[PDB]
Parts: structure tokens; C-alpha cells; sequence
């Protein structure tokens, strides 16, 4: 308590050197949160007379005080009425413990001596209140030692910066309690009204100081790292923090702007392969807190950030993790009300589209330079304000540039997401203001999102190509089906949605010259009929499919209201026309297959 | 279309609203949407005692501190706190219980207002405080608000008991780190609630549990930086006013400098600003109370404050650069100070010159760069116009030349006489 | 004297497209390492999310 002032007074310090003088007192761990000095492997447990035995017993690296507690009830045969009228503790440095940390951070190895452990009957408030207190001492001299860390690699030399905090991380990485220690909490005693708003502050202050800490660790190393698996598992504390406190604002503004420190850091990693670790996180303490504005505001931020220093691998990692999370009511996959919903991403969309301002000042806390500029010369000094449509561009060119791979297929499933959603609320903001620059925006929108639904089509013809102890066959009918079952539901939601809508559309335009503009194009349906008759190609030998949706709605809704009064869209139907004919030939020549048809 | 916010029909749709209001629940989502949507209409409508002459809104506003005291999920406390943001200022109900209802305005702040949003202001759920703080500063911007909030911050900081300590430096915190600059600056007793609630807040960073020490120094790092201008504004200001607690400000203020550095809490216009303010305190020849439980004329005095000033100088220059010349600003800012530090320090019957001697040797041991800007107006001052003194007057001149160029002419000839001082000053 | 000229970056172009519809600036080595691969406020939810974190932080190692 006095000690991050001084090291903050006193030069001549490095890493090593108190490690290698204080191996020599035995007490390693009991400075420096850094030294990895292991724990015990036994421990031994004390009678009260000549009846029992100290008893020895072994410890493994996931010992906690839970299995002592079932040992010592089922060994001494004490009732589970009075189980929590009964507490264990040491007789030597009288300390109570907490029932859910574990033994390890407590106990290192003392030189060929275990501590001794009693059973011990107790009243249960005191008890109580002791833990309470006890916890509340430990973990403030938990928060005094990282308190010495930050002050330690603070004004270090600037030629031995770099071999510290290198050596730094390579010392946290051989430890097994990281970060395990660095993001749990106490979570039995955070609902009693006599550890309310204690451990509460301190947890605030210990998560706010681990936060700093990482953020000068992260710094200073070198911008080219070999940056393997390990980042994720340095992310993962940022992540557990935003899920403990999401609500502190000072928290937040923290996280908000050492995540952007880290991102214009490494930027390397952080424009291939680094925004898909920390968005899954982001993304849920969005969609759950909904009723929340200033944790909104401040991921808003963040995100809008995240998009003025990465343009579009920032979106592309977005739609590949928000997509796991997504739900949608389909009659295949039937989605529940328990995660993102679509309108959660879509006003997420919606607020990267527009400006942000700043409310809770955020941005002075980034150690970069200011304002922020593109960090790669690709996208460069363009007007590449962040549209809607060119979301959808994006998905369209990697589903297309593979579409038999898994991206084409988690892409599929974004755009079954959004494609409704942005028709949805393209269609409240044209019910809004009713004006005639309004009809010619609506007209445009939806001329370049069906140009962009011509090029989704245009590119798919890897799928019109037919299929070929059971789990790897249901797999593969599984990644047959899906993208051919999302093109199907995205035309027909298409279709049935705006065309209508175009001819009243056309109607309010103020200039009913222009009427059916031919949103899709012969060779479109043509398209469409043939993923279909594919589809249908399977249809009696796995039954699952007949139901399902995509085939369903393009059979009952898209069929009927495709024109045929010409016959150059035609050979659509003769196809489609031959296979029912060809199925329901199948099924009546053949009585066993009859007998297990829906 | 314009309907009227204070018409006769808009305060039947009010009373309907009432009566909705003071009717309970006794599911919860049912009353939580219940309140939303009454919520809604009220945003859209502005953009035993005797009750029965008193108009409905602050009745409303009383039902709604009857019932801020019953539930405990913040969503139904957010939606609350929403409302009576439209009431207090879109609605003026404040306003015209400032304008003409006096008594029954004292009736609110005494026993109501102050407690209930001192009750919500939380370190957990921190947009409750988000809408609670402009409340509670459109509060504290009145007559008899600042005595109560006055004996709310006496009660819960100079307990007996720790935890009302530990949860006063919390709640300080929260109401110092969302407030602003300028939006502060028009009331007097404002200034000095808040002065009193910062200097309180630095106070607990010495208390005698070091929960508490830990707690207010690691919590003074998460505030932003124009929030704790506004505050050393605040608290210059109740400097500049009030006379008799002179004392105790300058020590909180050097606990200021020494804790949070980035921010200038010490700078050559704030010596400059206190110059003035000085010669306006000293050149020239109220009803609040003293803050010293917050801790707790022409010769003589005012020259020792002048010299307790000189040593807090001495201990900035000692402490930080101070880079005036490296900007084009604070120039006059650092000329103004070795001017007047020439002019009212240059008569042997002071307290200044042995503070200055004993404070000169560690500027020099510690700078350099501005210690060699100004040696030689040291110089010109050391004999312009006593045993230990004396050691520090040698210490003085055995740390001018150790590490300083100062070769120059018709300077240099005087320590010929120095060393004549030598068998002077000792014969 | 093998940075003087103008940098020249590859990009990712399909012929297969209708040609009134511009493909986007991807880059192909980002593109093939990327195609290669109310109820929230109680304690519960946080605790068994704490949970979820800390096994599958321990399974990917």
C-alpha cells in the first residue's frame, strides 16, 4: 500500500533478478502475481481427540474445497441438515475459507510440510461473516499486487522494455491459473446484504486493474508476434469482464477503448484473422441488454470504431459471428426467442450505417494517434461509407467465389436473416414519409438489391448438380440441402414480398408510365426451377425434406404467381412438371415406398 | 398539431394518469409495460394534508418517491427516473414550485427528493445515475438543498462506522465522474456543494482504513479528465471566495498534484490567477460555513498565506518541469511569476527567504532546465536588501556551481565578495 | 530499388458474374484463410456464462 509508490521511486529493477533472490525465502507468490511457484500435491486433515487420525490425502490441480466437504460428510457421517453448520479451517494461521475458490492460489508447496485442516462445529452467521471478511482481506491484497505490477512495468528502461514484457508473457503462459484467477469472481456471497456493494467495488476495481495491466502488456511488444492460439485465450479476460459488470460505465469505457488499443496495435492479426475472438461476446451483452442505452451506446461505439480502422474484414468476421448465434422461425430449423435475434443485428447494422456520436468519452483514453485513418492503403482515403446493400455485395462474392464450402453455407444463412428484415423496415421508412424522392429511392433500392439477387443466382450452378454408419450420411445430405433450401426461401420471400409492393409502388410513384420492370430474368427461374428439381430429385428416399420450408413456399407461393402467358419461361415448368410427374409415377408403381410417404 | 401542455383537457389525461398511478400491482412485465406505455404518452404530451387545492403533477411526483422506495429492478426505476425528467424540467414542475410554491418546495427537497436520489445513485448500475445525476444538480441549484445535502455527506463520511464511509466516497465518486464543465458555472452554492463533495473525496484518500485508501486512489484514476478541471475550477473558486479555510485547501490540493499529475492541477495560470487574487487580498485596504469539519491582515497573514504559497511553488518546481517555453502559451503565465516573485520577494523579518533557500537546493538537485533558466535572478536576490540558514545558505551556493555555466561578467566579481563574505557576515 | 515503382496488390475477381455488378476489393490471402476454416440482470446467467467460458477456454487450449 505503500510499495506503488515506491517502485514507482526506486530504479534499478528488473524481472529476474527478484525472482532468482526470492526463490531463496520461499514465498514467491506472495509479492508478484507472475511467479510461478506450484502448490502442494497432499494435504492433511485433523481430528479433535484419540478417535481419528490426521489423515493424508492428495491434491490434483482441480481440487477444490466442495470434495473435502463431501469427504468430510461422508466419511464422518455428519447429516446434510447440519451441513452448513459445520465449517473447516487451519489451526496454525486460524483462517476460515470460502466454499467455491480454489485450494491452489492458496497453498504453495511448503518444503516436505502439508497444513493441516479440522472440522470444525460453528455457528453458521459467524462463520459467514468471517468468510466474508477473510475474502475481502485476500483479494485486496490480490488487487495490491497487481497494483504493484502496473506500477513495476511502468517506467521501466526504453531499451529493456522489450525482453520484459516478452518474457512477461511467456511467464504467463506457463501458468496453469491463468486466467482462471484474473476473471473469477465470488459468486455465493455477491446476494447477501453483508457483502452487497464491498466485494461489488473491489471486483469493480480488480477487473478495472486487470484491464490496465493486459493493456501494458499487450503494448510494447513487437507488431510482427507470432501470434498462435494464445490471443484468444489473452482476449477471453476482456470477454469476462464485459460479462460480470456490463452495466459500471467505468468498465465499459475501459473495455471500449482497450479493445481499439489493441486493434490498432496488432494490426496485423487484426485484419485476417483477429475481430472473430471477442465478438461473439460483444455481440451477446448487446442482444441481452436491450433495455440498457448506455451499454448500447458504448458497443455501438466501439463497433463503429472497429469499422473505421477495418472496412470490410471487419464485416465479414461480423457476419461470421453473428451468424452461430442467429435463430430465425423456419419450419426446418425452428428457432427460439434465446439468443441474437434479427432485428438485434440489424440495428446493429443500422447504427454502423450512421454516425455515432461520443457521449462518454471514450476516445482519450486510446493511446494512438487521433483521428483515426484506414491502417491499410487497400480501401484507402475512399468514400466507403458503410451501406446496407454492400453487406449483401459482400455476402453474394464469398458465397460465390465457393459454394460448396462452409462459408457459402453460413453465409446463406446470414443473408436469410437480413434480406427480410432490410425489406421489412425499407418498407416502414417508404410508409413514413410518403414522399416522391422517397418512391425514387424505393425504386432504386430495389433495382440494385435485385441486380445484386441476379448475381446471387448467376453463380450457384455447382449446386444444381445432384447428390451422390448414418451420421456422416445425415451430415452430407445435411450440407446438400442447406444452401439450396436458403435460395429457394430467400426468392420467394423476395418475390411475393415486392412485387406486389412494386406495382403499388409504381402506383404512388407519381409516374405510373414505368410498370413491370422484370425484376427476375428468364434464365433466373430457369435457375430456380432446377435447384428446386434437384431438390426434389431425393424427395422419396429421406422424408425429413418434403416438409421442408424453402421447397414448400416455393411450391405453394412461387409457382402460382410466376407468369406463363409467354413461353419463353416455359422449359421452368416442363422440368418441374416432369419430376412431380416422374415421383408420383415412383410412388405408385412402388407400394413399399408408399408405405412410408407423408 | 400543437394540443396545449398545461390545458384542461391534457390535465384530465394527467389525472387519469394519477389514478392509474396510485393504484399498485401487489405479472411484473405487465407493470412493467403498463408504466412503459404511460410512459410513451407522457414524452408525447410535453416535447392527511390538503391535497385537494394542490395541482396533480408534483402529487404525481409524490406518489412516485412514495413508491421509489418498494421495488428493486432497474428497469421500472429507469422508466420512473425517465418521467420525472419530463415533469421536472419539459414539464416545469420544479419550476413553478421555485417560482410560486416555496414552503411546499421546502416540503419536497427536505424529506424526498435529496434522499430518494441519494438512495438511487448506485456504483453497479450506473444508468440509473446517468438520469439521476442532472436531477440531482437541477436540485442542489436551489435555496435549503445544500444544507441537507450538506448534512447527508456529514452524516455518511464522518461515521463511526466504516461502510457508510466506504458507500459516501462511492456514491461522491459516481456524482463527480458525470458531471460537466460549464454547466456549473452560474451558481454559487452549487460550486460549493460540489467543492465540498471533491475535497471530501480527496480527504478519504488518507482515512484510516485502507479499504478505503485503496479504494478512493484507484477510483480517483476511472474520471475523466474535463470532469476533474470542472472540479479544480470549482475548488479555486471557493479558494478565491471564502477566507478562513485557507489552511486545509492547499492540502488537498497537494495531494491533488501528487496523485493525478496529467491534469493540471497546479499550473503557471493558476499561480497567476492566485497572484491576482493575492494582490486583490493584500493591495485592497460572507454567510456560507466552513468546510474544516469536511478535513476536521495587511503585514503579517496574508504575507504568511503569500509565504505558504512560496513553498507550495517551491514543491511544484521541485516536483515536475513544467515546460512553459515549449509552447508558445503559459509565456506570460512564467514571466508574471519571476516578475512578481522579483518584486514582492526582494525587510529581514520574514518567513519567505529561509523557505526559499531551504526549497532552492532541491530545485536544483532535481532540474536543471528551467533551474538554469532562472539561477541568476537566485543571484540577483540572494543579498538584495542565524545558524541554520546558514547551513542552508552554503547548501545554496554549494549546489549554484556543480553542474551550471555560470560564467558571465560583473556577476561573477560578487563571489569575490562572497568569499569577503566569508570574513564579513562570520566578523 | 525494389520499392521505387508503385506497389501493385492482388485481388479476387470471378468471371462467372453478369457484369453489371462490381465485385468488391477482398484480398486473396485473407479471402482462402477465411473460405480454409431484465432476464440478463440476475446472478444465474452470469455465473453458468462464467462457466461456459472458462470450459471452452480450457478446450481449445
Amino acid at each position: 500500500t505503500f510499495l506503488w509508490e515506491v517502485v514507482g521511486y526506486v530504479e534499478g529493477l528488473f524481472f529476474k533478478d527478484l525472482k532468482q533472490t526470492m526463490k531463496k525465502e520461499q514465498c514467491e507468490v506472495k509479492l508478484l502475481v507472475t511467479a510461478s511457484m506450484p502448490g502442494t500435491k497432499t494435504l492433511v486433515v485433523h481430528g479433535q481427540n484419540e478417535c481419528d487420525i490426521p489423515t493424508q490425502l492428495p491434491v490434483h490441480e482441480d481440487t477444490q474445497f466442495e470434495a473435502l466437504l463431501k469427504e468430510c460428510l461422508e466419511f464422518f457421517n455428519i447429516p446434510e441438515s447440519q451441513s452448513t453448520h459445520y465449517f473447516l479451517m487451519d489451526k496454525r494461521w486460524n483462517l476460515i475459507h470460502y466454499n467455491k475458490t480454489y485450494v491452489r492460489d492458496i497453498y504453495p508447496f511448503r518444503r516436505s510440510v502439508s497444513p493441516q485442516l479440522n472440522l470444525v462445529h460453528m455457528h453458521p452467521e459467524k462463520g459467514q461473516e468471517l468468510i466474508q471478511k477473510q475474502v475481502f482481506t485476500r483479494k485486496l491484497e490480490e488487487v495490491g499486487r497487481v497494483l504493484f505490477l502496473i506500477s513495476l512495468t511502468q517506467k521501466i528502461p526504453t531499451a529493456h522494455k522489450q525482453s520484459h514484457v516478452s518474457m512477461l508473457q511467456e511467464d504467463l503462459l506457463r501458468l496453469p491459473s491463468f486466467p482462471r484467477s484474473a476473471i473469477d469472481a465470488e459468486f455465493s456471497l455477491f446476494s447477501d446484504p453483508q457483502a452487497g456493494k464491498e466485494l461489488f467495488g473491489l471486483d469493480t476495481l480488480q477487473k478495472s486493474l486487470w484491464i490496465q495491466l493486459l493493456e501494458e502488456m499487450f503494448l510494447g511488444m513487437p507488431s510482427e508476434f507470432p501470434w498462435g492460439d494464445e490471443i484468444m485465450l489473452f482476449l477471453n479476460v476482456f470477454n469476462g469482464a464485459l460479462i460480470l459488470h456490463p452495466e459500471d460505465s467505468a468498465l465499459l469505457r475501459q473495455y471500449a477503448a482497450t479493445v481499439i488499443n489493441t486493434a490498432v496495435h496488432f494490426n496485423h492479426l487484426f485484419s485476417l484473422s483477429g475481430y472473430q475472438w471477442i465478438l461473439p461476446t460483444m455481440l451477446q451483452v448487446y442482444s441481452d441488454y436491450e433495455s440498457n442505452p448506455q451499454l448500447r451506446q458504448a458497443i455501438e461505439f466501439a463497433c463503429h470504431q472497429f469499422y473505421i480502422l477495418h472496412r470490410k474484414p471487419f464485416v465479414l468476421q461480423l457476419f461470421a459471428s453473428v451468424a452461430p448465434l442467429l435463430e430465425f422461425p423456419d419450419a426446418a430449423n425452428n428457432g427460439p426467442s434465446k439468443g441474437v435475434s434479427a432485428q438485434c443485428l440489424f440495428d446493429l447494422l443500422q447504427s454502423l450505417e450512421g454516425e455515432t456520436t461520443d457521449i462518454l468519452d471514450i476516445l482519450e483514453l486510446v493511446k494512438a494517434e487521433k483521428p483515426l485513418k484506414s491502417l491499410d492503403f487497400c480501401y484507402g482515403n475512399e468514400d466507403l461509407t458503410f451501406s446496407i446493400s454492400e453487406a449483401i455485395k459482400l455476402c453474394v462474392t464469398v458465397v460465390a467465389y465457393a459454394p460448396e464450402s462452409f462459408r457459402s453455407l453460413q453465409m446463406l444463412m446470414v443473408l436469410e436473416a437480413l434480406v427480410p428484415c432490410y425489406l421489412q423496415k425499407l418498407k416502414r421508412q417508404t410508409s413514413q414519409v410518403e414522399t416522391v424522392p422517397a418512391a425514387r429511392e424505393e425504386i432504386a433500392a430495389t433495382a440494385a438489391l435485385a441486380t445484386s439477387l441476379q448475381a446471387l443466382l448467376y453463380s450457384v450452378e455447382v449446386l444444381t448438380r445432384p447428390m451422390t454408419e448414418e451420421l456422416d450420411e445425415r451430415i452430407a445430405r445435411e450440407e446438400f440441402r442447406r444452401p439450396r433450401e436458403s435460395l429457394l426461401n430467400i426468392c420467394t420471400e423476395f418475390y411475393k414480398h415486392c412485387g406486389p409492393r412494386l406495382k403499388i409502388l409504381q402506383n404512388l410513384a407519381g409516374e405510373p408510365r414505368v410498370i413491370a420492370l422484370e425484376l427476375l430474368d428468364v434464365k433466373s427461374h430457369m435457375r430456380l426451377a432446377e435447384i428446386a428439381h434437384s431438390l426434389l430429385k431425393l424427395a422419396p428416399y429421406d422424408t425429413q425434406t418434403m416438409e421442408s420450408r424453402g421447397l414448400r413456399r416455393y411450391i405453394m407461393e412461387m409457382l402460382p404467381i410466376t407468369d406463363w402467358t409467354a413461353e419463353a419461361v416455359r422449359p421452368a415448368l416442363i422440368l418441374i412438371l416432369k419430376r412431380l410427374d416422374r415421383m408420383f409415377n415412383k410412388i405408385h408403381k412402388m407400394p413399399t415406398l408408399r408405405r412410408q410417404v407423408e | 398539431i400543437t394540443m396545449g401542455l398545461e390545458h384542461s383537457l391534457s390535465k384530465d389525461i394527467i389525472s387519469i394518469i394519477n389514478n392509474v398511478f396510485q393504484a399498485p400491482w401487489g405479472l411484473c412485465q405487465s407493470s412493467i409495460l403498463c408504466y412503459q406505455l404511460a410512459c410513451e404518452l407522457l414524452e408525447r404530451l410535453a416535447p392527511k394534508f390538503c391535497y385537494q387545492q394542490l395541482p396533480v403533477t408534483l402529487r404525481l411526483i409524490y406518489t412516485i418517491f412514495q413508491e421509489m422506495a418498494k421495488f428493486e429492478e432497474p428497469d421500472i426505476l429507469f422508466n420512473m427516473l425517465n418521467c420525472l425528467k419530463i415533469l421536472c424540467l419539459h414539464g416545469e414542475c420544479l419550476y413553478i414550485a421555485r417560482k410560486d410554491h416555496p414552503q411546499f418546495l421546502a416540503y419536497i427537497q427536505d424529506h424526498m427528493l435529496i434522499a430518494s436520489l441519494w438512495r438511487v445513485v448506485k456504483s453497479e448500475f450506473s444508468q440509473l445515475s446517468s438520469l439521476a445525476v442532472p436531477l440531482l444538480l437541477h436540485a442542489l441549484s436551489l435555496p435549503h438543498g445544500a444544507d441537507i445535502f450538506w448534512t447527508i455527506i456529514n452524516g455518511n463520511f464522518n461515521s463511526k462506522d466504516w461502510k457508510m464511509r466506504f458507500e459516501a466516497v462511492e456514491k461522491v465518486a459516481v456524482i463527480c465522474r458525470f458531471l460537466d464543465i460549464h454547466s456549473v458555472t452560474k451558481n454559487h452554492l452549487l460550486k460549493y456543494s460540489l467543492a465540498h463533495a471533491f475535497c471530501c473525496f480527496l480527504t478519504a484518500v488518507e482515512d484510516v482504513n485502507p479499504a478505503v485508501a485503496t479504494r478512493a486512489g484507484l477510483l480517483l484514476d476511472t474520471i475523466k479528465r474535463p470532469a476533474l478541471q470542472g472540479l479544480c475550477l470549482c475548488l479555486d473558486f471557493q479558494f478565491d471566495t471564502v477566507v478562513k479555510d485557507r489552511p486545509t485547501i492547499l492540502s488537498k490540493l497537494l495531494l491533488l498534484h501528487f496523485l493525478k499529475q496529467d491534469i493540471p492541477a497546479l499550473s503557471w495560470e493558476f499561480f497567476v490567477n492566485r497572484f491576482e487574487t493575492l494582490s486583490l487580498e493584500a493591495q485592497l485596504h460572507k454567510s456560507v460555513r466552513s468546510l474544516r469539519d469536511s478535513v476536521k491582515e495587511d503585514a503579517g497573514i496574508d504575507h504568511q498565506t503569500v509565504h505558504q504559497l512560496i513553498t507550495v511553488l517551491m514543491k511544484f518546481m521541485a516536483k515536475d518541469e513544467s515546460s512553459a517555453e515549449s509552447d508558445i502559451s503559459s509565456a506570460k503565465a512564467f514571466n508574471t511569476v519571476k516578475r512578481h516573485l522579483y518584486v514582492l520577494l526582494g525587510m529581514r523579518l520574514s518567513t519567505c527567504f529561509n523557505a526559499f533557500i531551504a526549497g532552492i537546493a532541491q530545485v536544483m538537485d532535481y532540474n536543471i532546465n528551467l533551474g538554469k533558466h532562472l539561477l541568476p535572478l537566485v543571484v540577483q536576490v540572494l543579498k538584495y536588501c542565524k545558524p541554520h540558514i546558514r547551513q542552508m545558505w552554503l547548501k545554496a551556493l554549494l549546489v549554484i556551481l556543480y553542474k551550471y555555466p555560470y560564467r558571465d561578467c560583473d556577476i561573477s566579481k560578487i563571489l569575490l565578495h562572497l568569499i569577503h563574505i566569508t570574513v564579513n557576515t562570520l566578523n | 530499388i525494389f520499392e521505387k515503382f508503385p506497389n501493385r496488390p492482388q485481388m479476387v475477381k470471378i468471371s462467372k458474374l453478369p457484369s453489371d455488378f462490381t465485385v468488391p476489393k477482398i484480398r486473396e490471402s485473407f479471402m482462402k484463410q477465411f473460405i480454409d476454416r431484465i432476464r440478463a440482470r440476475n446472478l444465474l446467467e452470469k455465473e453458468t456464462a462464467v462457466t461456459k467460458i472458462l470450459r471452452a477456454c480450457t478446450r481449445q487450449r
